[PDB]
């Protein structure tokens, strides 16, 4: 029987996963700061994408009359899937995202104390970071026909390396309930048109970026960064692999 | 993204100067203007779910080869991704009428379409028959012809500015083509 | 650039949505601001030189070092380009000014300058000695309208808390 | 909400800006357009009763097929919801129109109303029929200005162009 | 298209595995149930005419107030329209049944069904009107055989459990 | 986000009736207080460099002990996010100035502060002081008695509007804490 | 653990989706091949020891060098350690022969194993040595069903396949 | 590049034939250019403005869109060549235009 009867303490996976539960009651304080904290570098890189203060091209959100209020249904469905995790995949999670968070830091030593410190700035950092320099996979554009076949090769032999399974991860997602597909596959066309609508000079220094992130992610190798080279789009198609997909 | 302002401002800075005098009462006949303007976005927004049925429907229904199989309405799929597309061009219309230019409309719209259309295998005539038919009815809502719904609104002469939203559509009809 | 309709009309095209009374109530209050306004510009356009020659022999009459023979600005063409660069400040308020917001002055003048500026050993205390000569020497009745001169004042405070 | 200020807010939060001139123009368009409208929003408030009561009413008469005993408005405490429903989007048309923009009634009303609707088998050309009648049943001079009833018809319009 | 051998092969691919004996055993449930299912699909193909004949007057025998002037179809093209669409959906059915699974019948039907359905004023209780109509006109042992006739209401039920 | 408007919509929505002439009343208060609003915003969003500046200055000038070895003011680093954190504040206070409630402020800026500070070990009381210096400079440009800038404006009563924005920097003031 | 009801219920988690009749006939083969795999796995689990024992000792046979003082089943401890790892293999032919498809036999034994064996200098040929023995020691009719045989083929064949 | 959606993990890419791509950009130049080389050694055949002789393309009612027939086949006949026809194509038409 729990000693306690009320507000009983029910820390998150996460929460236990990381230090944030300890003497000062600080559980409150510290997870309450993780969240404040992740918002702050996501506004950041908002920021950073609309300087002159419109909106982008980036932030269009909806085509169509009521896909804006999908796409909010949609967020909320992933992070309620990004919760149902289990540990290891939690701890893995943890500890890829603070690699990377530390291999983006460029050596800076106060903000790799602040990766190790809070375990959801991290993470947050990522992927704000891929999406505000537009290096990422979604804002790759093939220029060739090589370019075009090797993202698909190249994107398959990643999908391999993230489910040697043949079941379904929960990352796939891609629906929730019925008729979810079809207005995600809306969504997902506008998406790459919308990418099409690009200014001149957003879409060079992406393409510049997404070789950095492939000399990065790729290695010190001769090959792969000779293809990168050759190809720009294949450092955008190196996902992490704390994304399953 | 750049209104009749922005229009001004940028063409003064091609030319290196000032705007000046000139410049400023061509702006002031746009300010002067005014709520015509307002009014008439008022007018094709207000009516606009009703302008995309009918222009599509009408399209659909000058020739009925595009609901005969191998068509490009031939489906629910193609048919939705059809309405969405007269939509979205209503929209950034709109969008070209309350900026006084069309660089919305070249930059976030027209940018990039062409090609994928022909790379779709949509057929532009049948496009720019749909931008036609919202075209000649979005006039006639913003001259207040329309023979089912007909509003009050304290008279004048707005032909100006129903010109400028047939220039629009023009501007579409002949790049979609 | 930045403006009242270009903000809404990105908005709109952010949201995905059609143009509401929002932006039409905003485009309102374009066209209302829109007479005080360019009537500044107006007078801008008038003596843009007099503005360009007094804020410039005020900022060396502060500022006298600059043309000694350590300090950049020590011969007669980068006292031309000095001033110059002064026009150029003076023409992006009348571009501002007529576009309404901030957009053209930003986007031109202030994006980047600080590499600029801190490259070419420029001080900014120099520029807001001219921009606040301008700003004193402004009065109150006897050039402009007072409620556009309070347009005015805002974008040439602007400059000054975009600069330092 | 959707309004004049909050897009405004959101324009120069999400890019990190202090509030220029371009966001006062626009809430001086709120400022100067807001008499009309609330009068408006006074008069709806004024009698509500009678244009709920008018709005399901005409609907019925429109379409009789509700009340036969296959389709859903068969029973007594249904037809009392169909009113209800009326009274509902009648408030939203009140709160949207004191708030400036299309917000009350877009975040509380029409967002996700679409599975709602075609879930619980609630035809939307019985309330098209409501809202047009109303929208019919109107008036130029007689119980309103004409200003502020152009923006009630557009807040009504809203809602029959975001319901088909 | 979404099927057995589909979902497997996918599964298989996506995965970069070589096809194990679990697919083996899903094709093979796909090669038990297939010439049951394969019947309906041949008397489908046999009388598919009656079965329209009777869905759609039935539909407006169930729904007078669409021949009426208002509501859509009110015009014997119309009702020819109407009477085509449902032979589009036999011949969904009959695809799907010959295909296994919901596959044809999901992407070229019920895929993007919504927007248009909900465009062009079309209410989705007619076509369940008329799906249901045939689903309570099926009978037993007379007309098939009764397992592959199972078959048929699932098909026939997945369209309205698509609809509303 | 929810200024006076909408916060009026949400208290009528929790009363679930319609809107009525008593919150109108007060609503006409506001709209027809209206560009003392504007002038006031001015105010303060213009001078805001000079602010942020003179009030960090003052902070520091108050306890050496920031810009002390330890301190959290001692090196570039920790100085700039001590600017950027003051100008921050002072952006989210001009928000809830033209918004006309807190909502802004206390859903963007305020919501887990004090808990992100004592997290970093910032520490609050001078975080208050600086609060308090930005109020008082703050307040005195909003009356436009500031003792180095005085720019011409036609007078009136202010003092109500110059309530609010102390209301607001009290509200950020007592949240550090 | 991958498996035809796995396989379909990943697929309809990851569309989204109602089970249709697609994973109704895969679980459909399922249940029809079941009772083929439960025999062959009944007399697996019937003669296992015998199975180790000749599989080890005709993987000895062939290679005797393992029993040398280098190479690692030089000591009788070490040979229980092979028989121990034979006896793992053979219990998860058993238990994916149970289950239906290779998932636990794949992410039990195979899954990670080539650094496991590669690390501990384990040589693969050793097993496959055993494994083949087994499969060429089987038997048409005398000991099993021929068709629940195949099935015991396909997955003793696996492990091979999975090894080198 | 045909802009056909590729799938790069969530979301289908979409590739650039249009604007900023440098190939496209080449590709429109060498027409824009040929076009105005035929264009000049055309102004250059009939320099008094009457068309000449060698111009008639024709004599029978019907025999000009015959030759407009022709050509466009001719062109496509130019486009369905194999690799070292069209790469020794393009060096000795090089040389040629060098000499
Ligand atoms: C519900 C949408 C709507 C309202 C409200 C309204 O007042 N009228 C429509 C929009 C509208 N449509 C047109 C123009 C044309 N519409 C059609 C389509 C119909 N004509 C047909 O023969 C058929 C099939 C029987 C249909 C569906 C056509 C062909 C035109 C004219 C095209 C042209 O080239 O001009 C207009 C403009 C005319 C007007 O009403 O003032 C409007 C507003
Ligand atoms: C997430 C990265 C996924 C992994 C890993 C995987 O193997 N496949 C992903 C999840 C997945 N998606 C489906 C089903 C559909 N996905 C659709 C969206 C795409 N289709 C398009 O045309 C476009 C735009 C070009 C996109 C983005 C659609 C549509 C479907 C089918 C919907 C339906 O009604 O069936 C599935 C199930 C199919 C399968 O792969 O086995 C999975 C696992
Ligand atoms: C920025 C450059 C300023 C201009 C321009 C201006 O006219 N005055 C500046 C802003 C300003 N500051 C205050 C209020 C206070 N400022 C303080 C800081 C200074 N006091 C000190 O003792 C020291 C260290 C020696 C410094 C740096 C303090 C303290 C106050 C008063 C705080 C209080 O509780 O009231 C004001 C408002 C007063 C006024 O000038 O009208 C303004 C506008
Ligand atoms: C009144 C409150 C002041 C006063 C004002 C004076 N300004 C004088 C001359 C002058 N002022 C400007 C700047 C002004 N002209 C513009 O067009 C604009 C902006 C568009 C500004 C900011 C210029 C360029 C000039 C020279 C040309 C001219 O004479 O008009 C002026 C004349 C004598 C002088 O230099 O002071 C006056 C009196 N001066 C005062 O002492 C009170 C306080
Ligand atoms: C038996 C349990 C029922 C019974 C069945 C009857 N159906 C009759 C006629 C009829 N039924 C259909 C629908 C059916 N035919 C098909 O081919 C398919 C699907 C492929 C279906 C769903 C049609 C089109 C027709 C008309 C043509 C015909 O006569 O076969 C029928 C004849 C008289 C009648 O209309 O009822 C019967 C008796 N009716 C019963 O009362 C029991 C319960
Ligand atoms: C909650 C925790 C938290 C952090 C730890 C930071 C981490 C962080 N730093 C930057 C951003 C930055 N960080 C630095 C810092 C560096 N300058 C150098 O010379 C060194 C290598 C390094 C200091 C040791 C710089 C220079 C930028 C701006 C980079 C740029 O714009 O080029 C950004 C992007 C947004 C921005 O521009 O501010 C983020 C998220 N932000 C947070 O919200
Ligand atoms: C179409 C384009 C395309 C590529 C560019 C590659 C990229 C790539 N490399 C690996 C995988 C790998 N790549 C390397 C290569 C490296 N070894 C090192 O010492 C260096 C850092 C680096 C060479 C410079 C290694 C070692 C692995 C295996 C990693 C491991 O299993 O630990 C994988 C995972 C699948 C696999 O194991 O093969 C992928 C997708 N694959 C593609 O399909
Ligand atoms: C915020 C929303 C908003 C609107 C929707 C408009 C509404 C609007 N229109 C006019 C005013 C007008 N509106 C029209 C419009 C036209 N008359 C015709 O006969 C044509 C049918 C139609 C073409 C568009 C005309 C002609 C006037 C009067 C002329 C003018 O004021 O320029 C006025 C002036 C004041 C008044 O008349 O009382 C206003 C406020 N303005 C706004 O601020
Ligand atoms: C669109 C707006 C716009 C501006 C505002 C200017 C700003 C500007 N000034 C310079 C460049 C310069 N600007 C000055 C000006 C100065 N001389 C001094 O004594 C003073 C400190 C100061 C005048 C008050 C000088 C001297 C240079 C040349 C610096 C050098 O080459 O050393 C440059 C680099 C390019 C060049 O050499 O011209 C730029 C971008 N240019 C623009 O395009
Ligand atoms: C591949 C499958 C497939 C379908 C299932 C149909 C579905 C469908 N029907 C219509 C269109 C239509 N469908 C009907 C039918 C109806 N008339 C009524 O009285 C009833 C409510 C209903 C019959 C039961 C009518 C009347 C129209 C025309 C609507 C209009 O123009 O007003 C349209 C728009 C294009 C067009 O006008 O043809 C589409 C996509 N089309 C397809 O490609
Ligand atoms: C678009 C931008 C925009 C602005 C910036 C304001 C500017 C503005 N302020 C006032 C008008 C005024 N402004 C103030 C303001 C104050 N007076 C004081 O003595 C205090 C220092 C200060 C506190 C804020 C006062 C008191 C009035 C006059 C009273 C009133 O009109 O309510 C007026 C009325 C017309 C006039 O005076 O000519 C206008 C247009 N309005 C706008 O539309
Ligand atoms: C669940 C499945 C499962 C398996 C299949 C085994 C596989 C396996 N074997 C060993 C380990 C071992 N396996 C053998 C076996 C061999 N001796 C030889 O002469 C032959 C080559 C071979 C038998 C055919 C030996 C000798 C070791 C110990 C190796 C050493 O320590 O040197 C280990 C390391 C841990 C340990 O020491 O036990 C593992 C994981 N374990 C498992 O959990
Ligand atoms: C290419 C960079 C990248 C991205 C964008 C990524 C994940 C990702 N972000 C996505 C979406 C997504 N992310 C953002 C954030 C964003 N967009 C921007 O331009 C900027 C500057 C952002 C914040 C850093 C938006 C607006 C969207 C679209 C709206 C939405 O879908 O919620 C998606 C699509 C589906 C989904 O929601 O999961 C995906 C798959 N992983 C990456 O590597
Ligand atoms: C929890 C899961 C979740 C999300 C994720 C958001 C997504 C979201 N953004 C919206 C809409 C939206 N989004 C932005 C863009 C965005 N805002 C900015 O100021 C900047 C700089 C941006 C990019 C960084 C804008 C500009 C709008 C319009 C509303 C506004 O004025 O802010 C809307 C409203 C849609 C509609 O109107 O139909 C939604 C649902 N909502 C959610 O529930």
């Amino acid at each position: 029987v729990l000693r306690t009867v009320l507000r009983s303490p029910v820390p998150s996976g996460a929460a236990t996963v990381y230090g944030y539960v300890g003497r000062g009651n600080i559980s409150v304080i510290l997870a309450k700061a993780d969240e404040y904290m992740a918002k702050s570098v996501r506004k950041q890189y908002l920021a950073k994408s609309n300087p002159y203060g419109t909106f982008g091209v980036q932030c269009t959100e909806g085509s169509v009359k009521f896909a804006a209020d999908f796409s909010r249904i949609r967020a909320l469905n992933a992070e309620f899937r990004a919760k149902l995790g289990s540990a290891s995949k939690k701890t893995f999670d943890m500890y890829e995202n603070r690699k990377n968070a530390i291999s983006n830091s460029h050596g800076c030593h106060h903000e790799e104390t602040q990766f190790v410190g809070y375990k959801g700035v991290s993470s947050m950092y990522n992927v704000s970071k891929s999406e505000a320099s537009g290096s990422c996979s979604r804002y790759a554009s093939p220029e060739t026909v090589v370019e075009a076949a090797m993202l698909r090769f190249m994107d398959i032999q990643v999908k391999m390396a993230a489910n040697p399974t043949g079941v379904y991860n929960i990352s796939c997602n891609e629906g929730a309930a019925r008729g979810q597909a079809e207005d995600v596959r809306v969504a997902a066309l506008n998406a790459a048109f919308r990418q099409g609508q690009k200014s001149l000079g957003k879409l060079l220094d992406e393409k510049y970026q997404q070789k950095k992130q492939g000399y990065s992610f790729a290695h010190g190798c001769n090959y792969e960064e000779g293809l990168i080279n050759k190809y720009p789009a294949l450092g955008a198609a190196f996902r992490s692999k704390s994304y399953g997909y | 993204m750049l209104d009749a302002f922005s229009r001004v401002v940028v063409n003064s800075d091609s030319k290196a100067a000032y705007v000046g005098g000139s410049d400023l009462q061509s702006l002031k006949t746009f300010i002067s203007d005014g709520n015509k303007r307002l009014d008439a976005v008022n007018c094709i927004v207000s009516n606009a779910s009703c302008i995309v049925s009918d222009a599509i429907s009408g399209m659909i229904c000058e020739n009925p080869g595009l609901i005969a199989p191998g068509g490009n309405c031939y489906t629910n799929r193609r048919m939705a991704a059809c309405l969405r597309d007269g939509e979205i061009i209503l929209r950034y219309v709109s969008y070209a009428l309350l900026a006084g230019d069309s660089s919305v409309l070249d930059d976030r719209c027209l940018n990039g379409l062409k090609e994928t259309y022909i790379a779709l295998g949509v057929p532009t005539a049948s496009t720019s028959r749909a931008v036609s038919i919202m075209k000649a009815a979005s006039t006639a809502f913003i001259m207040n012809t329309a023979s089912g719904r007909k509003i009050e609104i304290a008279a004048g002469d707005c032909q100006a500015l129903q010109s400028e939203a047939a220039a629009y559509f023009d501007k579409v009809g002949s790049a979609v083509d | 650039m930045k403006s009242v309709i270009t903000t809404t009309i990105s908005a709109a095209d952010a949201a995905g949505r059609f143009p509401s009374s929002s932006d039409l109530e905003s485009i309102q209050g374009n066209i209302q601001r829109a007479s005080a306004r360019l009537e500044a510009a107006e007078k801008l356009s008038g003596n843009h030189e007099a503005v360009v020659k007094e804020a410039g022999d005020a900022c060396f009459a502060k500022y006298s070092y600059l043309k000694n023979s350590g300090e950049a600005g020590d011969s007669q063409e980068k006292i031309n380009k000095c001033y110059r660069d002064v026009d150029h400040y003076m023409r992006l308020i009348n571009y501002s000014l007529v576009v309404g917001g901030t957009g053209p002055l930003d986007e031109w003048g202030i994006a980047g300058s600080r590499e600029v500026y801190r490259t070419l050993n420029l001080p900014g205390s120099a520029y807001i000695a001219s921009f606040t000569f301008t700003r004193d020497r402004l009065c109150v009745p006897r050039d402009m309208s007072s409620q556009a001169g309070v347009e005015f004042v805002a974008a040439l405070d602007y400059v000054i808390n975009s600069l330092s």
